[PDB]
């Protein structure tokens, strides 16, 4: 078949949705791959690195898009109502895949259907063993879990580790992770490894075995023993979200008026409503003497690092639908990992969407 | 003068004390000893030891270059103490650890103007029962001159690599 | 007796020489403690936080320092033509110390004769061992050693550590430390704790074991070809070298720019005394060969929370000993080592 990958147009997406190792893998499975040129510039990959690798370079994206049968990106496509038609470019009948917040993003949905693109949303991976090497959300929101403590050291004005000195002691920073998570469990394994003093809470009882695994401290009605350790934190680091509903509140404005002045608020669902108020999408708020950090897209802060895996959960989800040198692919509809990310087929929405 | 041991015989130390107080030093970091340490201290915290780190301010080659070995291993900051507020637990404590440190206990700091460490301030490490130091022979710290804590009746030397010794005593502590 | 701490006004500067700690032990020495009205919000020191030590609140820089029979600053005062007449705000025959930089800075220096106060130059510490809780440029390039790792992690693109996850591995960062002092050290510290694989140089000789003491390699396999290897598959580089008054060795240059990886980074910590790579620009992020140039200026005032209270406790150890009538009268003993080794001016005369 064609594979087409194109450069991801949306405001400060620097990622791309391919890597030259998953380059080598396709074109094994049979596949000539095209790619946009410059896609992986802000995922610091050359366009020779994937000549090199097996693939073609398309000098536009619609000339990458105009003979694909099979098309990867990252976030979804824009539509003409946006001001760059990329559902237009997609080959009709052809088959989509990418991040394509199908729930909350329903006009998409009907402009590929009434091409007959057949979109998969990489987003609803079903959450099964063999189905977490195609987890985008996962392999994503782990690298914002690092970038959300980077973010937390670069913004403050302390250092994270203890340190015993001729002038004295520097004390440890103090971190509390807000919501377990892959994103989470990746703060304070982050944190850990800076040397602050961790605690963390979440909802999830089974919560406690991976974060007192990573030497975290999992705080033990409950919820006057964060209020107590907040007041002691440095760095706060939330990442709780909710799929198609607002991100909880977990850290309200009366709250940041009892924390230490020089003291930072990593809010990562800034983008689904915020776990903190104050905290506004794509700024950085200095409130009450409390930082708040609401960065947008960042996992394409990681874009080098984020990039090559995005990649390789597509080549995960892809792989076992190629057939055995036959030149052939077919998304066997019986397999849970096609039938529950199916959104849109054949010209028609077969997905519950109604 | 000298008075010397072993592994075998510096865990009897240990396994028979009812505190414990850790004293790391730069030799501890050249032997990248601190997982053995670490794992030397809760062996005998299941035992029901007392255990606690007395680092000095100037202790390593760098400012926190002791805790940042032991933050790897893994050792809780509760047990971590700087000299102020540790220093005069040596009273109780009636073994005193002490891997590859050196200068940072010598009393010529205390008690000789003609020393080149004179009016540093040190870990009192000569007043917890026995005194252990880890260190491969007799030779000299970064100070460049000798301690009068290795010729004392409540001071052993247990000649060594800190890695290996810390490991050796680890396994006699079985 | 009184002593004053303002408010640093140089361009950039968010340290503050007070702590709320090194307060409480000034007023037990018979201090009448007194600061500038948030000259301490750069280091998140709040007003109220003096005064909850015992301090007392000035609103203005000249309705402070006027009264003060001793001064604290961070860094040298500012003159008449180098933007606020500070030295002129100081009382005469008051005592200061201070981050002067007197051997280069000879001009404030006799601003300060002028007005016949008596100044101490911080840096100027003798390095003896019962001195090295005075010593400022040892514990302010140790946060700039830990600085550098930050910056670069955050200019950098990838992951500092090696992570494996459901759907592959990202290879760790490998770092490159050019010159070990205690910046380097602290750098190796934070860079290798963070994760990635920490190599380091030195020209000096002891320098290996200390590198080795934290987990990196001290690059030794022709011999610059050992170190271009390893900087060719670098990702992160941290330079420190930074000769005393003299310019700052190069050690990257252009050409061994050109062969790092497009996506490296270089923090170069000798900016301000040349460069340790002379490609770099005091202040800015540069870009060449897909390589970014980064030059911060003043990098502990980026850790200015942490860097603040261990200046003002520098500066207490200095000063503690020479304080007692039983508590309230100074009297810098100059037999002192320490006083005379960092004295550099007193009663309108240069020392
Ligand atoms: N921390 C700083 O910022 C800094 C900066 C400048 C100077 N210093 C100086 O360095 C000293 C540091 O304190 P310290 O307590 O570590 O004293 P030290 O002077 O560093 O003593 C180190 C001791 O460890 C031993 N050692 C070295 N390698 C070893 C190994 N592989 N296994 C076992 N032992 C080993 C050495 O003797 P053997 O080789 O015979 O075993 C030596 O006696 C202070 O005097 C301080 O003034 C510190
Ligand atoms: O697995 P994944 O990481 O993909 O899941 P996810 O990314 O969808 O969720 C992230 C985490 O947020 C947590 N969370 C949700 N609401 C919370 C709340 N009110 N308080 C604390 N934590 C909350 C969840 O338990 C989960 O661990």
């Amino acid at each position: 078949m064609k594979i087409a990958i194109p450069k991801e147009r949306r405001p400060g997406e620097d990622r791309v949705a391919i890597s030259p190792e998953v380059v080598k893998k396709l074109v094994g499975l049979g596949f000539e791959v095209i790619v946009e040129q410059g896609a992986g510039v802000g995922a610091s990959i050359t366009d020779d690195a994937l000549t090199a690798a097996g693939a073609t370079i398309a000098s536009t994206a619609a000339q990458a898009l105009s003979q694909a049968d099979v098309v990867w990106k990252v976030q979804r496509p824009m539509t003409a109502e946006e001001g760059t038609d990329e559902v237009a470019l997609i080959k009709e009948g052809a088959v989509l895949m990418c991040h394509l917040g199908a729930l909350t993003n329903r006009p998409v949905v009907e402009a590929l259907t009434k091409r007959k693109i057949t979109a998969y949303a990489m987003e609803l991976m079903p959450a099964i063993s063999r189905a977490q090497s195609m987890d985008i959300l996962s392999s994503q929101s782990n690298l914002a879990g690092y970038r959300a403590v980077i973010d937390g050291a670069y913004e403050f004005a302390r250092a994270f580790p203890m340190m015993m000195t001729a002038a004295g002691t520097v004390p440890p920073a103090r971190v509390l992770v807000f919501g377990v998570g892959v994103a989470g469990l990746q703060a304070i394994a982050t944190a850990k490894r800076l040397g602050a003093v961790v605690m963390a809470t979440d909802v999830r009882a089974a919560t406690k075995e991976q974060v007192e695994s990573l030497g975290g401290k999992f705080i033990t009605k409950q919820a006057e023993a964060v209020l107590k350790e907040l007041v002691k934190t440095d760095i706060a680091i939330t990442t709780a979200l909710i799929p198609g509903k607002p991100a909880p509140v977990l850290i309200t404005e009366e709250m940041v008026t009892k924390m230490k002045p020089g003291s930072v608020i990593i809010d990562l669902a800034v983008e689904a409503g915020g776990n903190c108020p104050l905290s506004e999408p794509g700024k950085i708020v200095v409130k009450h003497g409390v930082k708040i950090v609401g960065h947008t897209n960042v996992p394409s802060r990681v874009a080098a690092d984020a990039s090559p895996l995005f990649a390789k959960n597509l080549l995960n989800f892809l792989t076992p639908h190629v057939d055995k040198d036959t030149k052939t692919l077919v998304m066997k509809l019986e397999d849970e990992t096609v039938s529950g990310t199916c959104v849109t087929r054949d010209g028609a929405i077969v997905h519950p969407a109604l | 003068s000298v008075k010397a041991g072993s592994a075998e015989d510096a865990a009897f130390i240990m396994k028979n004390a009812s505190k414990v107080i850790i004293v790391p030093g730069y030799g501890m970091a050249v032997a990248q000893a601190q997982h053995a340490l670490r794992e030397m201290a809760d062996v005998l915290k299941k035992e029901g030891v007392e255990v606690s780190y007395a680092i000095h301010p100037v202790a390593g080659r760098m400012p926190g270059h002791m805790n940042v070995l032991l933050a790897e291993a893994n050792v809780p900051y509760d047990e971590v103490f700087e000299l102020e507020e540790i220093n005069s637990s040596f009273q109780t404590a009636d073994v005193a650890f002490v891997i590859g440190a050196n200068d940072v206990t010598n009393p010529a700091a205390k008690t000789d103007p003609s020393s080149p460490i004179y009016g540093m301030p040190i870990l009192d490490v000569e007043k917890a029962g026995t005194v252990l130091f880890i260190k491969r022979s007799m030779a000299s710290g970064y100070a460049g001159v000798e301690n009068e804590l290795f010729f004392r009746n409540n001071t052993m030397m247990l000649f060594g690599d800190a890695k290996k010794m810390t490991e050796q005593i680890v396994q006699a502590m079985n």
